[PDB]
């Protein structure tokens, strides 16, 4: 038939660009490690993804913060509970808020500009010219932008907790009145070290991990036209969107179920 | 070009390795499976667990009302370390807390006396079995 | 000051960047209806926008759903409260979560796409063009874009609360054994048509005007580079977000409050 | 044409999809008004169902404290094809389980022995009535 | 450019107007004060009403236990249209359902015979007042 | 230039106004510190409140049990307002809902009468202190 | 060295948000051991507090279950600093309000008197050791 001869055909090319990511990962990360080279350009790549997401993640947090405690109060007043409001809102935001909404607004904020980035040194050839002074430009741009995307995607998401924490009690001490005592001694018994924190961070490492090889590869591959560039930002938060809500149902099942 | 769809296919091979690890670790030993049966079950589900004294020891694959009887048939799954339950054990229903999910108290009554009773090994049945509970015929008793 | 001099400079261009955002949606739709001319034009722009937007909207309902009927599952066991997991897994989503999540992927695909489209554009003359051939680029171009994206964001809104409650059933109902008459009855007398369907409807309502011009302004005043496409792109996923999530605090506080 | 196609099923699955909700997820006729007065209402409110026996016959519009004696003033909406009450009926607030909803037992005084006992029709008002309870009192007739 | 800072000042204000009037619908009626001391209130807290037999009338407005007896002083906001409510009228303090908030019961005591008592206005003072019941004294003395 | 200073000004001033409005809104102090030995305290923790009556006077910070005879020892934080306080009164520890959350009533038996009774100040130790019911021979208590 | 200062503050920022998770949030040392064998522990868990009088002096590991008789064996991690405790003491395990968790509370039998009894320290075991509770055997206890 003239459809599973088609059907075959995209499923070798899909194939071959799995086989093209996992090239440019490999030859990037590995061989003669340059401490001293890669460096500052560690610390330029960490203030265009780190520095520069902080808007988008501290304004979220609050508002993220607040949405749950007035949700939340409005549930557990009718049993009487509203003195375990807080262990509600840091738990729904250590697990499944945390590091999905912050992972959301990370690819689409630096993962977009990450991909936009590389597709704009390739048409306008600088790739191609540092191939020229004998310089291997899979270890001088990608690399430190691979390592400043994995720095930076845990310490966004323990911001956002923590301004999302407190956004929640800005919610339920301070405008509904529950006792502040009874609200923070309540979390703090519930909130345990190794189920709760360690769990929030092994998620947004993985996260950070997919979100930031997606972004890279889609701009190193991308077509190098005005056009195929638009094309590629665009892919980037497709593909991070539904690996990032793919992957968060495969760790809830393994570390809650 | 003889070396994208090579890595592409390990790379692929790699992760539903790592899915199918993940997902089989989130849904062993050799057991042996008991039977009972009850006069009323109400609460207790597939994968409840079955205690002693508090430890859980076993778990209930199927329910299965019995034909021409039409009386519950319960499966347990009794792990096989623990291999000296005589046939004079009781079973009941209980709730785990006040408002918990259900179980089974797995009673070792055991006697041991003068004469020989037997252990429960494969495929055997247990004849206490009390039921379990019900709060509304308990509340018209007592009130009347 | 030399501070002070600054900052009331950055407010004054703050204040004309509102006002250009006004006029180019006034302009745009008031004045000769033309339903003849815009009715094959509206018909393009609804596949560009809405049916390229359903396959991150199919994917993404699903999981969510998952993720909430196996979170909210062990929650609900412990007050052997299970049977009403359908009445939380539904509400979840008509409030808080079908709105704000259908509108976070909206602002990055079909925000994305539309901020990058305009300003192509213009790079290459094609709305200068359009004005020697004495045709208004504001009614032509703008206007058959901006009810695309208010018609097909309450369309893929309901769609992915109805994949995600049945997601949600697929792992109650399914996968733990709750009793399907009591899932489903105990949603039925639990959402109301006035407090809940409705309230659905005119968040998304409110999302898809902020989103639409949102994406539609960067695009029209972008500096026509193909650098300054690209920050403009990046700009539309920042505005959004902090746009959708902060309106959604108050709506919160008017309908449910 | 291949567009529009599309846009076709984009449109046919939105209305499937609005049909699921209406429906399965979410679930005007003529009726009649009556009227009740009890002493304590507590937890009443508009919208909520009267229910013979069980099943639901009608809703409370608007209860509107009456004045002159502070006394709440219930008024119902019960529907036309239930024209056969008889005026000598009861009715109590109940709480429909522990923690649930709260709602209207209507009780039909089924005798219309003699005195060709009237008929409930729109504007009418009931006698009998009972008040919900509080929880105060309770403890306080039983203890004291 | 002369426009475009005149259309960005009426878009500016007319949105945060609009936010102006949403924030003020979400957080009138001339009222009168009423004050009242209990010996325990455990659960009342402002923002409460206060309940004519099942029917929202007024609100709690602070608490503020008084000095030089320890006392709690609570201070009410009875509506204007109410406006006949004796002084022998009674206050408590209940629960709203099994596990609801907290509400304050004014039990209207009505006499109104041959002894000339007047109504009430701002600043009187209701002197029968029972006080909040704790679930400590009656398991006390109940069961000792 | 010159609007350029008077824009800036006009968005500070604008600024901070907001933040006075809103840190003004929804509301340190000197305090003493009382002890206070119980048999048994438990759920009591750090930050709960000390109540007179229902309104909250003090917290808690510390409790540690003593050594050496192994009994829990509670240090109180009264406010300094509350300067009145006499030495004959006592303190229970009561439940406040569900999974444990316990506070401290402080009642104030106040006496004021011959012998001359003094009050309590910085330092002074309260002797009554009640304890904190068990639940579980409340119902050994009615069982046996 | 404008990028390189707000590195500096962005590193400096996610330390104090870790700082605050970590401390207001969430909130080694030598320890000793000591034996328990109970009837039924129902409820009960590794890690979960032992406490004398409400204050937690220790932890529960290893609750596994004891062959030959199919009781449960429970050993604690009390710790160093109460070095003192009577081996003619108790055991229960209490349930922490009404839906709490399971505690055991150590019940510390302050005697010794006469024969010089000895202090618990490590391998010894308790033998009071009294139960848990299961909610059938409460009313049937009630009602029979
Ligand atoms: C004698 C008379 C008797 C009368 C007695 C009458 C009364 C008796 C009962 C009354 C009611 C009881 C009130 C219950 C109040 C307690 C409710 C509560 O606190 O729930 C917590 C919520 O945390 C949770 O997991 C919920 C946390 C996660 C929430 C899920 C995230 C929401 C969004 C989804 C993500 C979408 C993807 C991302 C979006 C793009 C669970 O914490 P928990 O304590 O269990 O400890 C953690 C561990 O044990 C796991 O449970
Ligand atoms: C592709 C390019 C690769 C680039 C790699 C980028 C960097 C890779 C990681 C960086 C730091 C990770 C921070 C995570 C901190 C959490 C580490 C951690 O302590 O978690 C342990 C488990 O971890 C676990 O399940 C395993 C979970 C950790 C894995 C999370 C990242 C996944 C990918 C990692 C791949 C490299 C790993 C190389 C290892 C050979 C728990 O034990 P713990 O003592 O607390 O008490 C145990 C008690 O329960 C009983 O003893
Ligand atoms: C320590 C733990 C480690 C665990 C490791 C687990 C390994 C997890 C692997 C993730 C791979 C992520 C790779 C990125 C794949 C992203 C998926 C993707 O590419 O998107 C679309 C396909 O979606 C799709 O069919 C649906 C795609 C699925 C999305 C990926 C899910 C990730 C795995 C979740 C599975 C849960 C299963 C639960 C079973 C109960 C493409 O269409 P489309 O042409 O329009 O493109 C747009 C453009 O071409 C428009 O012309
Ligand atoms: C005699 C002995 C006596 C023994 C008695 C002992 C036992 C007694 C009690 C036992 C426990 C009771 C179990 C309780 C089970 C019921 C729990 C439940 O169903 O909760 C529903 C959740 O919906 C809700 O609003 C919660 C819905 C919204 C959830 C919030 C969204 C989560 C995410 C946040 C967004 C982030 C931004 C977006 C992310 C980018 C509330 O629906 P509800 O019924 O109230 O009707 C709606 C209307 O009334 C408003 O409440
Ligand atoms: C800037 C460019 C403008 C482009 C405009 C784009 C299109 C604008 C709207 C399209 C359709 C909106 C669909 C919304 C459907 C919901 C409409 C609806 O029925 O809701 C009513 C309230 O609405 C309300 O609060 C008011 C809420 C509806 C507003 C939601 C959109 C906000 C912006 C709308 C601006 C134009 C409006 C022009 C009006 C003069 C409730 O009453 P209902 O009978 O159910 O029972 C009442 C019972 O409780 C007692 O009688
Ligand atoms: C029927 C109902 C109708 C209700 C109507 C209500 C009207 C609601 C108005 C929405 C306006 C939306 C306009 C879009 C404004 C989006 C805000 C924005 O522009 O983002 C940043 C500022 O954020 C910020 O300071 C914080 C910005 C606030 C975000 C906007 C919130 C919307 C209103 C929510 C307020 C809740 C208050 C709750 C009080 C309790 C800009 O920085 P930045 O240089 O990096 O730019 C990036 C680039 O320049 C990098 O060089
Ligand atoms: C720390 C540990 C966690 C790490 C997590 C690792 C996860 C991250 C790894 C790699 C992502 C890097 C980027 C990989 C490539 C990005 C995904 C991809 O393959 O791209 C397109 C998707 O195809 C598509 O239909 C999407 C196709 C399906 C995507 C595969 C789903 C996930 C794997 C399930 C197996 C399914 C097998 C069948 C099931 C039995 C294919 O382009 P296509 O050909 O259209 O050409 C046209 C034009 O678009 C580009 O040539
Ligand atoms: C509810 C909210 C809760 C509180 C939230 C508080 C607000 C958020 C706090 C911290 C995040 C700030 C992150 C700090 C970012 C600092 C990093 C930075 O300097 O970025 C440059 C500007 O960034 C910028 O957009 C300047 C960032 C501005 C930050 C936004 C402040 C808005 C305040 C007025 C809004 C009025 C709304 C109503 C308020 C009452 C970008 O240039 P670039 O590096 O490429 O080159 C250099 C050369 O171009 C810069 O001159
Ligand atoms: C259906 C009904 C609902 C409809 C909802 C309507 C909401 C949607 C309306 C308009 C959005 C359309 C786009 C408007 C413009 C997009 C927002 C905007 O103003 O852009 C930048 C943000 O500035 C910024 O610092 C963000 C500045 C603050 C944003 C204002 C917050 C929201 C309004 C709170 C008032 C605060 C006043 C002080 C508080 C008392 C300013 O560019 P800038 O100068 O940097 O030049 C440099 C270069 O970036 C472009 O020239
Ligand atoms: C858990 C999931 C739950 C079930 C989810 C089911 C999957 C989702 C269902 C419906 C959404 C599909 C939307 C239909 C989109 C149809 C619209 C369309 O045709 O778009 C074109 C292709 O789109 C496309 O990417 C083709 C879309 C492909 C859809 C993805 C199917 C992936 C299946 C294999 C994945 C293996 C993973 C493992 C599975 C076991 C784009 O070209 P364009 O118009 O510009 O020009 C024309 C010319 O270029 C097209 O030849
Ligand atoms: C993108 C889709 C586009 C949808 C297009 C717009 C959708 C529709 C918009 C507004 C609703 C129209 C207003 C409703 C008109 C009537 C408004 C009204 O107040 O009348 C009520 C009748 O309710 C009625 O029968 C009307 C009720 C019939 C049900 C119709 C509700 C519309 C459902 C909304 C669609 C959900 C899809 C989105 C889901 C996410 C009387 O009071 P109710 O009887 O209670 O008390 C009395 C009782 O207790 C016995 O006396
Ligand atoms: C981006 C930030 C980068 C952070 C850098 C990495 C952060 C750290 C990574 C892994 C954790 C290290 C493994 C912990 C080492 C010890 C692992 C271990 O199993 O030992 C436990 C001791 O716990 C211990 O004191 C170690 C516990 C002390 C607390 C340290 C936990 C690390 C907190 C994580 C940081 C949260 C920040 C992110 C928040 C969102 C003993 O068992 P536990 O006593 O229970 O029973 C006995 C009791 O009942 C009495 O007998």
């Amino acid at each position: 038939l003239n459809a599973l001869a088609s059907l075959g055909h995209k499923g070798i090319k899909t194939l071959r660009t799995f086989g093209r990511a996992g090239l440019m990962l490999f030859n990037a990360l590995v061989g003669k490690p340059e401490f001293r080279k890669h460096a500052p350009l560690l610390v330029r790549q960490l203030y265009n993804v780190g520095v520069l997401s902080m808007l988008i993640i501290v304004v979220s947090g609050v508002f993220i913060g607040m949405v749950l405690g007035l949700q939340g109060y409005l549930v557990l007043t009718t049993y009487s509970a509203e003195t375990s409001l807080g262990m509600l809102v840091a738990l729904s935001l250590l697990r499944e808020l945390g590091p999905v909404v912050a992972a959301l607004l990370f690819a689409g904020r630096a993962g977009s500009a990450l991909t936009a980035e590389i597709g704009l040194m390739r048409a306008t050839e600088q790739l191609s010219s540092m191939e020229m002074m004998a310089v291997d430009p899979l270890r001088r741009v990608i690399s430190p932008r691979f390592w400043a995307g994995v720095i930076s995607l845990p310490l966004l998401t323990v911001i956002f907790v923590a301004v999302g924490i407190w956004g929640g009690s800005l919610v339920g001490v301070s405008w509904k009145g529950i006792d502040s005592g009874f609200f923070w001694s309540a979390m703090q018994n519930a909130v345990d070290w190794r189920m709760d924190l360690v769990n929030c961070l092994i998620k947004s490492v993985v996260f950070a991990i997919t979100v930031t090889w997606i972004s890279l590869f889609n701009g190193y591959d991308a077509i190098p036209t005005s056009a195929g560039i638009s094309r590629a930002t665009t892919r980037t938060v497709v593909h991070s969107s539904l690996a990032v809500l793919g992957l968060d149902f495969v760790l809830t099942a393994l570390m809650f179920g | 070009k003889k070396n994208e769809i090579w890595v592409g296919i390990f790379l692929l091979a790699a992760l539903l390795a790592a899915l199918f690890v993940c997902l089989k670790a989130a849904n062993t030993e050799p057991t042996y499976t008991l039977y009972a049966t009850f006069d009323n079950i109400g609460g207790l589900k597939a994968r409840s667990p079955v205690s002693i004294g508090g430890v859980v020891v076993g778990r209930v694959a199927d329910i299965t009302l019995d034909p021409k009887t039409y009386l519950p048939r319960v499966t347990l799954e009794i792990e096989q370390r623990y291999n000296h339950i005589p046939d004079t054990s009781s079973l009941s229903i209980r709730t785990s807390g006040l408002l918990g999910e259900q179980y089974l108290a797995l009673n070792v009554g055991f006697e041991d006396p003068e004469l020989g009773t037997a252990i429960l090994k494969d495929g055997d049945t247990i004849q206490d079995t009390k039921s379990a509970m019900v709060l509304e015929d308990l509340i018209g008793q007592f009130l009347y």
